[PDB]
RNA sequence: GGAGAGGUA
């Protein structure tokens, strides 16, 4: 069902995609993975120690 | 609110306490920032005492661990709501769900060792659009002990200390609600009975919101 | 500037006494009134002491046989 | 051979309001990724924009109370404006001025707008004021700006509020290289820029101004 | 372990990603202190004693004890492999740095 | 403000005649790859060159035999051929003599050349004869390219090398200036082949680009 | 200064 919702839109099903370096500008090989993740910032900061 | 959840985000934000949750069903009447009122429906109402419910919103107060809790209205004017429904959003709460963290576009792939062992390398989009700044709340106390060679006071005068040192001080000795202190200043001015002014703590930055002062019975209460 | 100490250690062949000696020189160049053998790049004294050393031009026999010249002359230096 | 053909600008095609497209023609073989990773870079990094800097709101504080009347805290009405798109003509520091009493949004086409400045979406909302005899009158502080500049690393009464500035129209940057059709030649590219600016910079404007930066900057190499 | 200091515009004790094995440091939150040599023979003990380019071999064995760690190695790895049929196979190049320059 | 630092090129290293390390301070907060990497792609890549492109050897009929009196085979001396570095001023396409007899190395600086057609490493040893009675006579045609080429796109052909860089390579990292805080610095290193100094390849890879984007200013 | 609780590696 993954698959298929990401078949919904118009997403490479194989969930990785092909990105492009920043400073170069050429393109990475060996295609990647990118979604969306959830994260949290923790409450240990730095300038408390 | 986060896009990957287990179902399980509203029971936990509305039986905890921090969202404040309709007990009878009914029409918006006035909302704003700090409270809000419910005309309850007809049928939900007793016989007597018709009146209408009341909310009251805490806003920012410290919790225990130095962080802000507030809640924001999540409703507008002529909304129904219903019994057990959630009005006001507390802390890390999105329309009555619980929402810790921020979800962000995330790629798998090493990045010139910057992320060598677990490290994170964040865009600058993350601060820039100002997405995980966090707001902390801390109190600091100044007590006037009674001590030998008579006690002390908080007079806004102490010595060897140009004036401006003491602009952010009024002219009792407490500085003004709102000036936006920063490392090593005077927020209290205390002197040695013969000074042991507070002062922020270094490296620290932020503005003042709230002064408060207690004296025990039997001692004159200055202008502040 | 130094980020080894290799070829020293060659020099003087233990890497104790290597730290007194060079102690021992960089003491005389900082707090003594005395002045290095080898141009300075703007370098403190413990790298100069140590650059001294590698060149081979101060060890522990020589840098004592100097200090008992230089306390013989000044002995001579009263008169 | 050992001679370039030159660019140039052949059309500047405005599918939407802040939605552009650019194209360049024609592009020897070898530059068609090395001009557009180079002009995506400048682009991206800096062109000069405008943005709010300080806020000076009537019965306020500090950015961390509330007014009554208006629905957001004070922090929602700092972040909402700070998104906020307008364009100066002249002056490179300006003032607006905002008065609102009534129910209802406060979009910004309620500002008391200037002749030279000009606001790029007047549907953008700021407030909701909830009451009748509610009102708000705030003083916004336009600069002209190159970057991003947080509110910590700049550098006086208790009324002004700082806001981080993000001057930069731009937002995303995209480019195609594709074979193009001269009178006849093969290996002959063309260079698509796909520009998503916020709508307060002209396309050809910006272009010219990637362009001439870099160029001027290279000047450095030659008679080295 | 000593180390000369490089003054750096932020809150952390930045640290070179080979002794991470040395310490065994990950960089999950773990908290490092930091002491100075105030003498002159202490400065030239540090020096010549405990900065990072002398301890290369462990006491407990001669095996060396900076061996890249996790990330290097993969990347190493990668780049000396072969696929059977990959694009310019073949050719005959004029020594490393053209081969460098073709792959660029 | 809405102005940018300018530097003036702080140092220039001649390691060797050949092999430069040039490095530039200070730099926009982003800039030193962008200029860094547009410069790498327009060295390596388009630049003005003359490199060998054929070869006709006298006894070969093809690209598939040895010759008897040559201790190596025919592909190893075309790949030492291919580094031979000429220049020529002013034509174009040539066609270059060369023919030695007798046991012992066959130098480019034994070669027949013009006045125009310079070798610039004379040293560049290119075969060995092994036979005091056996000679090769060959003809070498050059042309004026603008970086590789394979042969099978266009005898006995050989691979082209049409450019004076052989290795470009940079880094960045911050540096200091009279009183200012995090800029970066920019350090290009090259190895040319010889037929230019270095620093002539960066003047002339950068007004290359120079006067390639001047119509959109 | 000493106890108790929680937390990080
Ligand atoms: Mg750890």
């Amino acid at each position: 069902e993954i698959k298929e919702l990401l078949k919904l839109g118009d997403l490479p099903t194989s969930g990785q995609i092909r990105l492009y370096d920043g400073r170069t500008g050429e393109q990475f090989e060996r295609p990647v993975t990118v979604g969306y993740m959830y994260m949290l910032k923790l409450n240990h900061l730095v300038d408390d120690k | 609110k986060p896009l990957v959840g287990t179902g399980m985000e509203r029971a936990v934000a509305v039986d905890s306490g921090v969202t404040a949750v309709a007990k009878r069903g009914g029409v918006v009447q006035y909302v704003d920032a700090s409270r809000i009122v419910i005309k309850v429906n007809e049928d939900e109402m007793y016989p007597g005492e018709a009146g209408i419910d009341i909310y009251n919103l805490t806003k920012y107060t410290r919790s225990n661990q130095n962080t802000c809790i507030n809640q924001m209205p999540c409703v507008s004017l002529g909304e129904p709501v219903e019994r057990g429904d959630v009005l006001a959003d507390g802390p890390s709460t999105d329309l009555g769900e619980l929402a810790l963290g921020q979800n962000m576009r995330v790629a798998f792939m090493p990045w010139n060792g910057y992320n060598f062992e677990d490290s994170i390398l964040v865009s600058e989009r993350v601060v820039q659009e100002d997405r995980f700044t966090t707001i902390h709340i801390q109190e600091l106390a100044c007590v006037s002990r009674d001590t030998k060679l008579g006690p002390e006071e908080i007079t806004a005068d102490i010595p060897n200390v140009g004036e401006a040192a003491l602009s952010k001080l009024d002219e009792s000795g407490i500085v003004y609600i709102g000036a936006e202190v920063t490392g090593g200043d005077i927020l209290v001015g205390k002197v040695t009975p013969k000074d042991s002014s507070l002062r922020v703590p270094n490296g620290v930055s932020g503005t003042v919101i709230d002064v408060q002062v207690f004296t025990r019975d039997g001692v004159e209460k200055d202008k502040r | 500037a130094r980020v080894t100490v290799q070829d020293a250690v060659e020099k003087i062949g233990n890497r104790f006494d290597l730290v007194l000696v060079a102690a021992r020189r960089a003491r005389q160049m900082q707090v003594g009134g005395k002045d290095p053998l080898v141009p300075e790049e703007n370098d403190k004294t413990t790298v100069i002491a140590l650059r001294e050393i590698e060149e081979g031009l101060i060890n522990n026999q020589i840098l004592d046989v100097r200090e008992r010249q230089e306390q013989q002359e000044q002995e001579a230096a009263e008169l | 051979v050992t001679e370039f053909l030159k660019p140039r600008l052949v059309d500047i095609e405005q599918v939407s309001s802040t939605h552009a497209k650019v194209t360049l023609e024609p592009l020897e073989r070898g530059f068609g990724h090395t001009l557009g990773n180079a002009l995506r870079r400048i682009l991206l990094s800096s062109m000069p924009g405008c943005a709010v800097t300080e806020v000076e709101i009537d019965g306020v504080l500090h950015e961390y109370s509330t007014k009554e009347g208006v629905q957001e805290d004070i922090l929602e009405i700092l972040l909402n404006l700070k998104g906020l798109a307008v364009r100066v003509q002249g002056k490179d520091e300006v003032i607006l001025t905002l008065n609102k009493s009534g129910i209802g949004p406060v979009t910004a086409a309620d500002i008391t707008h200037d002749g030279d400045v000009e606001i790029v979406k007047p549907q953008h909302v700021i407030c909701h004021l909830t009451d009748e005899n509610a009102s708000i009158s705030m003083r916004i502080k336009v600069q002209r700006g190159r970057g991003y500049v947080p509110a910590s690393t700049r550098i006086r009464p208790i009324g002004r509020l700082l806001v981080d500035a993000c001057y930069s129209p731009v937002e995303r940057i995209a480019y195609n290289v594709e074979a193009a059709r001269v009178e006849q030649r093969t290996d002959l590219d063309k260079l698509v820029i796909e520009m998503e600016t916020n709508g307060t910079i002209d396309p050809e404007e910006a272009i010219r101004r990637a362009a001439t930066i870099l160029a001027e900057q290279l000047e450095a190499f030659v008679d080295l | 372990q000593a180390f000369e200091p490089v003054l750096i515009e932020g809150k952390a004790i930045q640290l070179h990603p080979l002794v991470c094995a040395a310490y065994n440091a990950d960089f999950d939150g773990d908290q490092m202190a930091v002491h100075v040599p105030l003498t002159l023979e202490a400065q030239l003990e540090a020096r010549a004693l405990m900065m990072s380019t002398n301890n290369i071999l462990s006491p407990a064995n001669g095996e060396p004890i900076i061996v890249p760690s996790q990330d290097v190695v993969l990347g190493l790895y990668y780049m000396t492999r072969d696929c059977v049929n990959a694009k310019g196979e073949g050719m005959v190049l004029t020594g490393p740095k053209e081969a460098e320059r073709l792959y660029r």
